[PDB]
């Protein structure tokens, strides 16, 4: 494992500051001195498949534009291409190219490290069990990784324990995971996009996050998953055509139907402005997870917009404002924004569905067309829902869309 | 003078379906009004009850107005088909038609027994018959000393031992002194207990009078049939004497259409001389007399 | 009186129809289901919208059954004829039919909301005797009007008509005209003009079908949600009181009934 | 070739006989009047000469074969009471189609509309039919082929009295032809005069059967002399109470008698020899009152 | 044959009955309101067309043919019409043909508008796929008329009058359509511990409107014991209907 300085780096500027030629080298590398070494575009530092490439153990360097190709895959020794010692705080990673079957990204103990405008594609033929994860950040404090391209790792953005920073403007396709977090409290992440994934964003265990304008475009059985995050905000993310399929492993998650949004144990989050399109159920509500602020979003083309399976009444509307609904078929006689009459989402021959797989036999039954008009008629006989009051009549997320 | 109606031509839909009877009844005859089921006798039948309004004349039901209550509640009037109430007893139907009529209540049980239905009395007319509803529909038209009855077809759908019956008991309120017209169909015997026939043809009154009369003012073959004659070959030609066709149309079946102009001289020929085994003086019915002025009308 | 001796025959043959007492023990043993569904669940608003709509469904089908076939079930049955040869008007055999089939109406929701606030003073603990009374009160002088209505639409449907297999056929067309039609051609009108037809003139709409008028007599101070309303919504923006509300619903009776008079009175 | 030759039955429901030794002989042109109530004595018996019921313990030969062959019901009309076909079928359409059941030519449709009086109502439906209008469709369908044998029951109710004498003219029209029917009727004055043999039965038996010369011979009942004026009701109630008969007393002017008609030879030889016979009428015991004396002769 | 000469006349009297042509009318026009609603805003619109012609088809049957045997013997013509040359076989057989051939046109008028509504509102609604899956959907809707068609001559054979009749005309509707399957859910929310639902699936087999759902759905049987289950719901309902005609 040679060092940085045992290739031949052109000094552009005299402040610590290289630049390598265009050529191709070998083996792995090792930074032990703040070099903001910058790269041609012809400089493929092609490792030979085993190890890290391009490990970091100093203080403030800025890699910019190398092109990394073939590290090692060993996942237990961390076989990684950009190796980042808690000591090399303040690192620069712009604008990169990698390929190789291991760890894209392995950061931990940084301070203020910038992983920024990468592509990383990952691999084609391993089972997305054993790829290695694109940008891994493993308790980071004041990180920023902005608009990278990450493809076909295995669970994409993995995040441990990391408390402050951001995740801007990022592209994730083809991955098992979109953003995986794990206790990563009062978080940040804006406008990523996450195409063709078996989970679109894993949100596990971490409270105070900001999750705003994200895309997930045609992802698989999870549109955005939250277990036990707490003082969150979900304000603007379009979550569209989450269709039905299977993670392939079943370690963590199950296989769904498609749902745009799974809400696990979250108990206080404002979720707003959001935009549920096309996916089998628009969101699922547990039983743990009740009285959050829920007003604002659009449910529109779901085939069964929400899932409640409890009798507690759950109100989904603050300050007398709610959501949008396709299938609302109500009025508007006073001239604002919100209909008229409250909408109730489901009915209590919809949550015997639910409980009892069975009566899907039954769900074309006149009885069944009985007992959605008797609820209609017949208040006594209808379960404490999800209903909201005041629910809108026009798309809130006209922007959403572009 | 019961029903003295005088000068009615009746108007509706400027048809003209009635036009100038003057039908007046005694007290005590038993009229029988003999139209078909069209509007000549059943509007008259409608006039006396005074549920329709006499245009251009007046009808004049026991000398006051036809649709007064003082004189309603002396009328009966039994209907064509009337299945009464099917859920209702047989009591308590008739105790129904009494409270209306203002009858008294002790008249009921003495009304179900004089007609025979006290067996079927606290029974459901939908388990009655059809001759058991029009014993029910006499038991609500002799309620409360009628002095009018108005019988349109009682004895349809009944048995002819409650069918004679019926007419003995016409003719005990014959004698009691109330009038009744009977608006019928069923014309072969009735003619023996009818007093004067009224037969209305396309809305004028063609003939009215006793059996006597429209015998008298209508010239008729008396029909004479000898089945089973001892001698038959002197019997076609000692009645032909004075003009009486002895037609036959089977092997014995010789009906003597006569003249009823010699009437003397054909008895004086039979029991003078020779031995005769059934005479038959048969009148000209009223089948053949409603055939008769029916056919002078068109 | 005349009037009255006619009343004593419907009080007892209408009594003896299996049909209405099927349809009236009906009646009896679903205002008791929704009162012990009303007592479980607790509420209040939704147990009063529910027997409304069940009152919407009932009384109006008992209404029907009587009275669709008095007129010309008694014109081909051959007794209309006969009992105007009796001292009788066309006006007392309609006001005698009237008062025989509205003691029954009187007789069939006095059965139903009575067992049905007696599965409630023995159901519901605490609850106040006062406001049972007053309330269930108002739900037993009010399902009689509204059955009235019904009962006088019936006499319009049957002096027309000369047939009573075809007054069946209107009287199921009323019953369905007026309880599940008119509510959703009002609320199909409301959906697809998106409230933007007329903002004045829809909850006037109301006072045009009795069966809405009877559900805001009843849901005047029980309001709660407007998902228990439903199209019953707009009545909030009806400018009329209450005490009016009362008075369209007697005019929808004599109106209706001396149309069913004047048809009767040329029958 | 008796048509009807019902021989001994005894039909039976459960335990109780409702027809007890029934023995019928229909002639080959006879028209049979079975007059009775509406119980099981009559109403049975019809059933027994159709195909609708078995006997019990005998046998029926319907025109010398089974009642209930297909060649027997081709060549039979039966006319039931108060029929009432299909309302909105019409007139024409309801005999084209029992002409097609009966296996008779479409041809004797508009024959028989003609016939009974109903080219006028014809292509009109049911609904808009009378009471005797349905009559006369009723009783088109059972002229229907070339039948030999027709069960008229009650077919005058409802019926005009020219349409009433229409049917028995055509009776006597077809009975000429070798058609022997069957008449189950209730208005007994009026079928007398075209009964050729009255078949009175009681509640079980057969009380008589036999022509009506036969009944009012053997059955003896008195007849009803009636006279308006020979020379005096006073000077002629004597005569009458020395020879045996009964002489009414009625009120003036108007002779009733009601002899015994076993000297009636006789006893117009005086009533001719003193007066003029310018207004009288011997009437037989007619069928009304006959019946009424078999019904009292069992029961 | 003298089976067909009797079906004539209730094709006649069928199509003029004022009750029928109504309900008839009624269910043409929501089976194009059905397909209005789901092809402007085809299984979503199939399945919803099922619950409709599980409504309907039900009550077409049962109005045309409660009156065919005890409103032939409260009219009087039944009585004629054993004195005819026919068989009870030909009569009641007969009118299974006449009134069968009814309903198979009202499913022509009722999906032939309604399939006429999806072919011209969709514009490449791949007409190929159209005409086998409307094929196979109205030739079952007959088969669930033509049982409850032979559940109308169980009862008119057994009753003597016309009012009760349709006294239970209406129960049998209420039965079949909406009271058997109210009592499946009960017998799956209200008890759990007693109740196999594995074996509901068989028990979904004694219920002809039942069945006729299962093959517009498409399990542990195929999909040809259904329609071999569908004609056994007729044949020995019409077999039960003719021993029933013949003890009058
Ligand atoms: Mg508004």
């Amino acid at each position: 494992a040679p060092q940085s300085i045992t290739t031949l780096p052109l000094q552009p500027d005299g402040e610590n500051r290289w630049r390598l030629p265009a050529g191709e080298y070998q083996g792995q590398f090792t930074i032990e001195q703040p070099m903001q070494l910058r790269c041609e575009p012809g400089a493929v530092i092609q490792s030979q498949g085993q190890g890290s490439s391009l490990l970091i153990s100093a203080p403030d360097v800025l890699v910019e534009g190398c092109t990394l190709y073939e590290w090692g895959s060993d996942l237990t020794a961390m076989d990684s291409a950009v190796f980042i010692l808690p000591a090399a705080e303040r690192a620069q990673i712009s604008n990169n190219r990698m390929r190789g079957p291991g760890f894209g990204v392995f950061v931990d103990g940084t301070r203020d490290v910038q992983v920024i405008g990468n592509e990383i594609d990952g691999d084609a033929g391993v089972r997305s069990q054993d790829r290695g994860n694109g940008i891994h950040l493993f308790a980071v404090s004041g990180a920023r990784v902005l608009h990278n391209h990450v493809r076909n790792a295995r669970d994409g953005i993995y995040i441990d324990t990391s408390n402050g920073n951001h995740l801007e403007g990022n592209v994730i396709e083809d991955v098992r995971y979109g953003v995986h977090y794990m206790f990563a409290n009062e978080n940040s992440l804006i406008d990523n996009v996450t195409r063709r994934t078996r989970t679109g964003y894993a949100l596990m265990q971490s409270r105070k996050l900001t999750v705003t304008g994200n895309r997930s475009e045609q992802d698989q059985n999870y549109g955005i998953l939250m277990n036990y995050i707490t003082y969150s905000t979900i304000t603007g993310n379009f979550v569209s055509d989450v269709q039905r399929g299977d993670t392939g492993g079943d370690s963590m998650i199950s296989g769904g139907e498609g749902k745009a949004l799974f809400i696990y144990n979250s108990l206080f989050n404002t979720i707003e402005n959001n935009h549920f399109e096309k996916s089998s159920l628009g969101i699922h509500l547990t039983a743990g997870s009740e009285d959050n602020r829920i007003s604002g979003n659009a449910f529109v083309g779901n085939q069964q917009q929400v899932k409640y399976v409890a009798s507690r009444t759950q109100e989904w509307s603050v300050d007398g404002r709610g959501n949008y609904w396709s299938d609302y078929l109500g009025w508007d006689r006073n001239n604002d924004g919100l209909g008229d009459i409250a909408y109730e989402p489901n009915d209590n021959v919809d949550r015997l569905l639910w409980l009892y797989p069975q009566v899907r036999l039954l769900m074309n039954s006149p009885s069944i067309e009985v007992l959605r008009w008797v609820q209609r008629a017949f208040p006594v006989i209808k379960s404490p829902g999800v209903q909201d009051s005041h629910p809108l009549m026009k798309l809130p997320t006209e922007k959403l869309l572009t | 003078n019961a029903v003295e109606i005088q000068g009615v031509s009746q108007r509706y839909g400027s048809m003209t379906v009635l036009h100038d009877l003057n039908l007046n009844l005694g007290e005590g005859e038993v009229l029988g009004l003999f139209g078909h089921n069209g509007a000549g006798k059943t509007t008259s039948m409608k006039l006396i009850l005074g549920l329709l309004s006499p245009s251009e004349g007046q009808v004049k039901v026991l000398g006051r107005a036809p649709n007064d209550p003082q004189v309603r509640r002396q009328l009966g009037y039994l209907p064509e088909n009337v299945t009464f109430y099917p859920q209702l007893s047989g009591r308590e139907t008739l105790r129904h038609f009494a409270r209306l009529k203002g009858a008294a209540l002790t008249q009921v049980d003495e009304l179900l027994e004089q007609v025979g239905l006290a067996h079927a009395a606290d029974r459901r007319v939908k388990t009655y018959s059809k001759g058991m509803r029009q014993r029910l529909g006499l038991a609500q038209a002799l309620l409360g000393e009628p002095r009018l009855l108005l019988l349109d077809e009682p004895t349809v759908g009944l048995d002819p031992i409650a069918t004679q019956d019926l007419y003995l008991l016409i003719d005990r309120l014959r004698q009691r002194g109330t009038s009744i017209i009977l608006c019928s169909h069923v014309l072969p015997g009735v003619e023996a207990h009818i007093n004067r026939a009224a037969i209305l043809a396309k809305g004028c009154l063609q003939a009215v009078g006793s059996l006597s009369q429209l015998r008298a003012e209508a010239g008729l073959p008396v029909r004479i049939r000898a089945s089973g004659i001892s001698e038959r070959d002197s019997w076609l030609q000692r009645w032909t004497d004075a003009g009486h066709s002895a037609r036959g149309l089977s092997e014995s079946s010789i009906e003597v259409v006569a003249v009823n102009g010699h009437k003397l001289v054909l008895l004086r020929q039979l029991l003078g001389e020779g031995e005769p085994e059934d005479i038959e003086i048969h009148q000209p019915s009223l089948e053949d007399l409603y055939r008769y002025y029916m056919e002078r009308a068109g | 009186n005349q009037v009255w001796n006619i009343a004593r025959k419907e009080l007892s043959d209408g009594l003896r129809n299996r049909w209405l007492l099927a349809i009236s023990l009906l009646f009896a043993v679903l205002a008791v289901g929704i009162a012990w569904l009303g007592a479980a669940a607790s509420s209040i608003p939704a147990t009063i919208a529910s027997l409304a709509s069940l009152a919407t469904f009932l009384m109006p089908l008992i209404a029907l059954l009587l009275a669709y076939d008095a007129i010309v079930g008694e014109d081909e049955g051959g007794t209309l004829m006969l009992l105007l040869t009796y001292p009788l008007g066309r006006g007392q055999i309609l006001l005698g039919k009237f008062v025989g089939h509205g003691l029954i109406l009187a007789l069939a929701v006095l059965i139903g909301f009575g067992c049905a606030a007696l599965a409630i003073a023995l159901l519901v603990e605490g609850v106040e005797l006062g406001m049972l009374f007053w309330a269930f009160g108002r739900f037993m002088i009010s399902s009689t009007l509204l059955g009235w209505v019904f009962l006088a639409f019936a006499y319009v449907l049957s002096g027309k008509v000369n047939e009573k297999s075809s007054a069946a056929g209107l009287a199921l067309g009323v019953w369905f005209l007026f309880v599940l039609v008119f509510d959703l051609v009002l609320l199909a009108l409301l959906v697809l003009s998106e409230g933007k037809f007329n903002p004045e003139l829809l909850p006037w709409l109301l006072l045009l079908n009795p069966t809405d008028i009877y559900r805001l007599i009843n849901l005047s101070g029980f309001e709660g949600s407007g998902s228990a309303m439903g199209v019953l919504s707009l009545g909030a923006d009806l400018p009329v009181p209450a005490a009016v509300l009362w008075l369209c619903l007697l005019a929808w009776i004599g109106v209706s009934l001396l149309l069913a008079y004047a048809i009767f009175r040329r029958r």
